[PDB]
Order: structure tokens, then C-alpha cells, then sequence
């Protein structure tokens, strides 16, 4: 199971995705939007290595990280805008590219960001 | 043109449905790659664009037709064509977005939904969970009409969402799972319609991790038991691939053998 937790125009938020039962160390993890619009793929992803990917629209603003210890993954969201308003969710896949593609091995319920 | 498989709900039998699903599998994969007796879908890496999709042309009693496009790498429905209009789910990534431009190229009206074709989003749109959406020949017949009439404003979004949920389960999921094909066969044989039980839902939800767990294991045992559910909803754990072989018809490519 993946569980997510975690504003005024310009503010920030810190999203968290905690895995229960297994360890996220060996998994490709990505954060996604419910409605990307004209963009595609994850918001930010981390390799199972440990390279990271960022959507052009969030470069310089968002940072994704791993806390192997507590066994969770964090998404730091700085300089937020109205257009970033969406449902964000966590997805993990053991093999393949840094950004999980469907079908996912595991995914979370996601949280709302306005 | 991509390969085309035909199915009609008009006089559908367990035999015609079985033939259909078998043909869909045979077009999804060559069966050259098999792990623990389960065929694997082609790897996205090395798959030319002219072998990337298959087309499922569905007809009903009203003689209305729609054509679904299926991605051979994961058996996902990516969009459909009805008459002179094609509709695609919001692509999951940039590469997929480019891939779908190769579909239905002569159609004069192409549209892309703001939503992807995953159950979670579709259930929200439909206003119903899979648990409450009946499946069978009747539902498929109605789904085909709904899809066909969408372009003319004759189909409401919630109904379109429901229809997708029906087509995906009776085509894609049945293709992925012999167990689910069996369930649809039973509905057909007895002219019944009913929602899928937990055993079906849990399988659908686990296809990815099952694929991973199977391709990961060397001798066929699982490092960590896979949890599934019986018809009655009771949970039971799976410790090795034996039980799964008759349940799963094919897997998504996860790693090299
Ligand atoms: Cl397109
Ligand atoms: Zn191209």
C-alpha cells in the first residue's frame, strides 16, 4: 500500500508517499496529476540509482526525494501557481523507466492540491 | 492498416466469444516469450510503430459498429473510432501521445479526452464502481451503441464512462486473464448480466504486480505471498506460480529472462 499525505499563489507544500508492507528502495517512484492537460507523464520521478526526472513545467520548483529509513518518498512543491491545482498521486513500478508506466505495481489514492 | 479482429453481440455464443478472445491474444503477442508457462506481451523497447496497436471492431443487434484500438504492450484500450470521428484517452506519456497519431489517420475528426482510461477516473465519471456495473452481452450491446452515438451528442458522459468500463473488462481483462474470460463465457452461456465479484476485481487490480512477481522469481516461488480474493470476498494468499498459470493468459513485459 502507498499512502499520500501533505495554499496561496506562490506558497509551497510537501507531499509524502509512504509504503507499507514493502520497501520503496528498489522501486521506480513517480508523482502524477489527475489532469495534466497539454503535458504528459509524471510531475517528478526517481529511479530505482538514483536519477530523477522533472516535467519542464516544474523544473526549478519541485524536488523529489527518498527517505529509505522511514521508507517514504517526498515531493517538495515550491512557488505554486493556480494552474498546479489538481489531484496528485503516488505510483511505483519495480522495473522499467524512472517514471512508472501503467500498469503500476502499486499506487496510492492521491491527494488534492489547490 | 493495423490487424483487425471482429466481434458481434448479435447471436454471440460461448464459442464465438472464445474464438474472439483467442484471436485477440494471438494478435497481442506471438507467444515467443513465455515465463513459467505464461506468454508475455512484447517489450515496448524494440516495438516498431507499425506493430504497436490492434483494432477490435465491435458490432451489435442494431448493426452499429465501433472500433477500439488496443496497445499490444499492455492490452490497454487507448481510444476508438465511430464513423468519421475518433476519441482517445489522455495519453499517459509523451511517447504514447505520439504513438496514437498513427491511429485512425483517415478520420476527419480526432479528439483527446482530458481524462486517462484508468478505472479510478472512469468510475468517478460513471458515478459507479466496477462492483456495481453489470457485465455481459446485454451490457456490451448497450455499450457499443453508447460509444457510437457519442459524436452526435446522443450519449451523456457518465454513460460513456460506464460503457468504457464494460468494454475494457470484457475485452482487455478477458484477454489478460483466462479466469475473467471464463466469467464472461458463463454470463453469455446463460444469457445473464451481473457485476464482477471481488475475485474478478482483485485480479484486474493486481495484473501489474503479478506480472512482476512471476518474472522476478527464478524457480517459481514467491518471496512474498500475493493476496487475492475468492468470490465471497475472503482473502487467500498465493505462494507460487502453479495456481496462477490457469488464471493468467498473459503478462506485461517486466524484465528480461
Ligand atoms: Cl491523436
Ligand atoms: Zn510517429
Amino acid at each position: 500500500q502507498l499512502v499520500e499525505t501533505g495554499v496561496q499563489s506562490g506558497g509551497s507544500l510537501r507531499l509524502s508517499c509512504a509504503a507499507s508492507g514493502f520497501t520503496l528502495d528498489n522501486y521506480n517512484i513517480g508523482w502524477f496529476r489527475q489532469a495534466p492537460g497539454k503535458e504528459y507523464g509524471g510531475v517528478s520521478c526517481i529511479s530505482s540509482d538514483g536519477s530523477t526526472y522533472y516535467a519542464d513545467s516544474v523544473k526549478g520548483r519541485f524536488t523529489i526525494s527518498r527517505d529509505n529509513a522511514k521508507n517514504t518518498v517526498y515531493l517538495q512543491m515550491n512557488n505554486l501557481k493556480p494552474e498546479d491545482t489538481d489531484v496528485y498521486y503516488c505510483a511505483a513500478t519495480k522495473y522499467g523507466s524512472s517514471c512508472p508506466i501503467r500498469p503500476y505495481d502499486y499506487w496510492g489514492q492521491g491527494t488534492q492540491v489547490t | 492498416q493495423y490487424p483487425i479482429i471482429n466481434f458481434t453481440t448479435a447471436g454471440a455464443t460461448v464459442q464465438s466469444y472464445t474464438n474472439f478472445i483467442r484471436a485477440v491474444r494471438g494478435r497481442l503477442t506471438t507467444g515467443a516469450d513465455v515465463r513459467h508457462e505464461i506468454p508475455v506481451l512484447p517489450n515496448r523497447v524494440g516495438l516498431p510503430i507499425n506493430q504497436r496497436f490492434i483494432l477490435v471492431e465491435l458490432s451489435n443487434h442494431a448493426e452499429l459498429s465501433v472500433t477500439l484500438a488496443l496497445d499490444v504492450t499492455n492490452a490497454y484500450v487507448v481510444g476508438y473510432r465511430a464513423g468519421n470521428s475518433a476519441y482517445f484517452f489522455h495519453p499517459d506519456n509523451q511517447e504514447d501521445a505520439e504513438a496514437i497519431t498513427h491511429l485512425f489517420t483517415d478520420v476527419q475528426n480526432r479528439y483527446t479526452f482530458a481524462f486517462g482510461g484508468n478505472y479510478d477516473r472512469l468510475e468517478q465519471l460513471a458515478g459507479n464502481l466496477r462492483e456495481n456495473i453489470e457485465l455481459g452481452n446485454g451490457p456490451l450491446e448497450e455499450a457499443i451503441s453508447a460509444l457510437y452515438y457519442y459524436s452526435t451528442g446522443g450519449t451523456q458522459l457518465p454513460t460513456l464512462a460506464r460503457s468504457f468500463i464494460i468494454c475494457i473488462q470484457m475485452i482487455s481483462e478477458a484477454a489478460r486473464f483466462q479466469y475473467i474470460e471464463g466469467e464472461m463465457r458463463t454470463r453469455i452461456r446463460y444469457n445473464r448480466r451481473s457485476a464482477p465479484d471481488p475475485s474478478v476485481i482483485t485480479l484486474e487490480n493486481s495484473w501489474g504486480r503479478l506480472s512482476t512477481a512471476i518474472q522476478e522469481s527464478n524457480q517459481g516461488a514467491f518471496a512474498s505471498p500475493i493476496q487475492l480474493q475468492r468470490r465471497n470476498g475472503s482473502k487467500f494468499s498465493v505462494y507460487d506460480v502453479s495456481i496462477l498459470i490457469p488464471i493468467i493468459a498473459l503478462m506485461v513485459y517486466r524484465c528480461a529472462p
